Parts: C-alpha cells; structure tokens; sequence
C-alpha cells in the first residue's frame, strides 16, 4: 500500500509539472469524432432529473 | 620528499559493473585471478569473473549484511562474517557452508586468516575480537582490550601477529599465543577505520578520518603521517610497487607514494545512473594479484575496476 | 571453573581440513606465476568473444509507433530504491 | 514536445556519466550455475 | 556555533505547467 501511494503521488505530480499527455489535436480528433457519432445516433441529452419525477 | 620521488602512472577507470541491490561493502580477491568475491548488504555473496566481469555465482546464506569476506589461500574455503553475528566457512568445493564460528555478542565487522597456522581472526562491535580455530571451531583466545567497536583486523606472521583498530581511536598489537597486548597506539584522534601491513617493508599504516599514520615494526614506531584527504576513509590498500590507497565515505580515492606521502592523484568518481549523490564512496578495495587492476566496492552499489594508463607519462 | 554443561551444536563435524591441491591451485603454483600476462591475454579472449557476439480510409492518427525503440531503461541501473526498474515493475505487477 | 511519465528520464545514461573511458556492465542473474565448482578438485 | 543540531522534536513521537492553458481553450 505505502509504495503503491508514493509512486501514485509521484505519478500525479509529474503529470501536472509536465501537463497534459495527451497534446492537443488528439483531443480535438477524440472529441470531434465522439461528436459525429452521437450525431448519427439522435442520441438526445439526458436532462437533468426534475423535482416532479414518477420514478 | 627525497628528489620528487617515485614516479607512478595515473589510474583510470576502466569498467563498471553493476548487479547488487544493496551496499557492496566487501572485496576479496582469489590467490590464482580468476575471481573475485563481494559482500553486500543485499545478503548475498557473489563472485565475478575477474576478466570478463561477469557475474558467475550468487550464494545466499547470510540472514543480514555481509561485512567481510576472505578467500583462504591454503584451502578452498570462504569465510565471511556479516552484521548478523555469524562466522561462516563456506566449501567452495559444494557451495556450501561447512562450518560456523558460533560467539560473538554482536555484529563483526572484519575478519583474517593466519597465512600459515590455520586460525582465523574476527573482529566485532561487541569490542573484542577472537582467535578462533579454524579446523574445530573454537575460540582459541578472546582478545579483551579495547572500549569500542572494533574496526579492522589484520595478522601477520613475523612479530606482532594481530593488528587491530577500533573506533575507540587507539590500536592495539596482540602477542597472539598470548592473547594480550604488547602495543597501544593513540595517536589517531577519531576511529580508526582501515590498516594495511606493507608487503615487503616490515611496516604498517593506520587511517583515521583526520590523517593516515605509518608504523615501524615492532613496536609502532611513529615514521610517518601522510596528511591530505579528509573524509572518513575506509579503505587503505597497498601494492607491491608501494602504491597507496585511501578509500573514503565521501566517494573520494586518493593515490598516495608509501615512502613519501606523496599524493599523486586524487579520483572522484561519478555515481551511478540512478542514486543519488549523497550515496558515494567506496566502502572498500582490492588489487588482483597482478597489481594492475583495482577493484572498489561502492554505496551506490557498484563495483568499479580501475587499470593503470598505459600513456601516462 | 568449567562447566559439565554441552550443546548440539558444539559437537565435532568436518574435523578434517581440505588442504587445496596442485590442479585446485595451490600456493605453489600461484608464487610462481604470471599473472599479468595471463589477466591480459583472458581479458583479450573476453573481448573477441564479445565482438564475435556482436483502407482505414478514416482514423484519428498517423502512425504513433515510428522511432520507438524501447530505450535502455532496463540497462540502467539506479541506485534509489524508489526508481529503479527493479521497483517499478514489482509496483506495476502487484497492485491492481 | 511532450514526455509520457511512461518514460520520462530520470538520470543520465549509466555510460554518460563515467565518460567513455571505462567500460560500465551491469551484471545481473549470473553464469556458471552452482553446481559447478570454484575451485575444481583434483582426481 | 556551526554544530548546533536543531532539536529534533518530533512530529509523531507546487507548480503547474501552462500547456493545460493550451489543451483547455482548444477544447
């Protein structure tokens, strides 16, 4: 447990000196194509749950 | 000086070696070249083909850190002894141990053999040091004598058979069949570490943290104090071709000339890939038997062998 | 004032003393030798021996495995008990 | 640029840091396994 | 002077990097 937790700080730590791994154009690439799909999809949002809720 | 004497070649590092999880804290090497042993406080003794560097035989056995390891030259044995209190004397015939020196009280830090007589001389924390029969495992004599931990032993064959120092600063010269003391030394003001008896010279020197003292034989003479390199140094060393070596906890090496104390070259050496700093200095050293390779023993869990520069002048 | 008191332990074994022998390599072999030819020319053999030795039309990315030879972090050794490679491994294997 | 802490050095090169002159190996498991003798006997 | 140790009373006995400006304002 105490070397798992060391090595989990260390990780977190280098993560934020050296930022984010996943640069920045990949991650417009991921978001962008998650977007196209759920279009296809007519995936409407899952709203918020009102006070009113039978369920 | 005499008339700026003596000149020696350079030495540089030659090859490195890594291959221990902890601190190697001792080197032997065997009386035909073909292999030296280290003792770690990984709990193993491994042995190394001199030439190749390769590592070619783990023995474990030890239940705590090795300090001190010997290879008899008269019988095909090791003996080591470690924090843990034990002596051992290990067959090299089966790799295994045949025998243990079972009695002191606390951890022993060095041990020799008698070159002709067969008996082996340990040191421990517990202050004392002991004779013990190497062939029916028995404390011969019980060397009472100094207030702390003693450090390193050394025995010889001609007069004054035991040297020893302690980290109670003073050296003490054991009359062997005796068991007690013809000579106290003090003049070394903090623990005396290391001592090296001179190959041909019939001389000793001493290592303490403030400076490094040569003896006359018998008796201690004062002769010299070869003043430089301040650390505390664990290791001194000596070629056939009076080439001096001081070892110390702070990673430093220094070369010195026996006659004169002439210091000719100082090496401070890099640490390893990962470590850290503060993890240098060598713990101990050797010469194979040759006298062209030196062998050091480090912290940072290497073992490094030095080769004379052939160029040099 | 010896005591009458024994132990297992203590018990004679191995009273006998294996003298090492002529080919195990006595000490009269060893004064006379040369050593430092012999440490050379092994050393010299070592070194021979080592050299003789040696569609998808659409997708987010373009090759990410260009360059990626490895690298000789497990021919680094470190001496920190926290980053060797030793240890990260062992952390990798055993939690989760 | 950008390192992955799945990388990420730490330390130089073993061999940087002794210069080239000497020759760094780190030796691990070993050869000559135990069964064998260190110091053969005679027959 | 030099060798004063501070006692040893006992207790039991951060910076960021700005390419997360970059990834946050092209998400």
């Amino acid at each position: 447990t105490r070397l798992y937790l060391k090595a989990e700080q260390e990780r977190q730590h280098n993560y934020l000196k050296d930022g984010p791994y996943i640069t920045a154009e990949e991650a417009v690439a991921v978001y962008t194509t998650t977007v196209h799909w759920l279009e296809s999809r007519r995936f409407s949002p899952i709203p918020f749950p009102p006070l009113s809720y039978k369920h | 000086t005499m008339p700026k004497p003596q000149w020696h070649p350079p030495w540089k590092l030659y090859r490195v070696i890594s291959g221990h999880l902890g601190w190697v804290r001792c080197i032997a090497v065997e009386p035909g070249n073909q292999w030296f042993v280290t003792g770690s406080a990984d709990r193993t003794i491994k042995i190394w083909d001199l030439a190749s560097g390769k590592l070619k035989l783990s023995l474990t056995g030890h239940i705590s850190t090795v300090r001190g390891v010997i290879v008899s030259t008269r019988s095909p044995y090791l003996f080591s002894c470690g924090e843990d209190k034990q002596v051992k004397c290990w067959d090299l015939e089966y790799n295994k141990v045949i025998r243990h020196y079972h009695g002191h009280l606390s951890a022993v830090y060095g041990l020799d053999l008698h070159p002709t007589i067969d008996v082996l001389v340990t040191c421990s924390r517990d202050s004392t040091a002991r004779i013990w029969d190497v062939r029916t495992k028995a404390s011969v004599h019980t060397l009472s004598g100094h207030t702390n931990a003693v450090a390193t032993v050394r025995c010889q064959a001609a007069e004054p058979q035991i040297i020893t120092g302690s980290h109670d600063t003073t050296i003490r010269l054991w009359d062997l069949v005796a068991g007690k003391t013809r000579v106290t030394l003090t003049n070394h003001k903090k623990s005396v570490r290391a001592v090296v008896l001179h190959p041909r010279h019939y001389t000793f020197a001493s290592g303490s943290p403030d400076n490094i003292k040569q003896w006359k034989f018998p008796d201690g003479s004062f002769i010299q104090n070869l003043s430089g390199h301040n650390a505390i140094i664990n290791t001194l060393t000596v070629n056939s071709d009076g080439v001096l070596v001081s070892g110390a906890d702070n990673g430093t090496m220094h070369l010195w000339d026996w006659r004169t104390g002439y210091n000719f070259q100082r090496v401070h050496a890099a640490v390893q890939p990962g470590s850290l700093d503060s993890e240098s200095g060598i713990f101990a050293c050797a010469f194979d038997q040759s006298e062209s390779r030196l062998l050091t023993a480090e912290a940072d869990k290497t073992i490094k062998v030095y080769r004379e520069d052939d160029t040099a002048t | 004032q010896l005591s009458k008191q024994y132990s297992s332990r203590d018990l004679p074994s191995h009273t006998k003393i294996k003298y090492r022998q002529t080919t195990q390599d006595a000490p009269e072999e060893v004064r006379n030798r040369d050593f430092r030819r012999e440490l050379e020319e092994r050393e010299r053999a070592a070194a021979r021996e080592k050299n003789r030795d040696r569609w998808d039309d659409d997708v987010v990315f373009k090759n990410c495995a260009k360059g990626v030879d490895d690298q000789k972090k497990d021919k680094r050794f470190v001496n920190d008990t926290l980053r060797s490679e030793f240890h990260k491994k062992f952390m990798e294997k055993y939690i989760k | 640029e950008v390192v992955l802490h799945e990388d990420k050095k730490y330390y130089p090169t073993a061999e940087e840091v002794y210069g080239p002159e000497v020759e760094t190996i780190v030796q691990e498991e070993d050869t000559q396994p135990l069964t064998e003798p260190i110091i053969k006997p005679v027959k | 002077q030099e060798w004063k140790i501070p006692p040893c009373i006992s207790n039991w006995k951060v910076h960021i990097n700005e390419n997360f400006a970059k990834l946050a304002e092209a998400l």
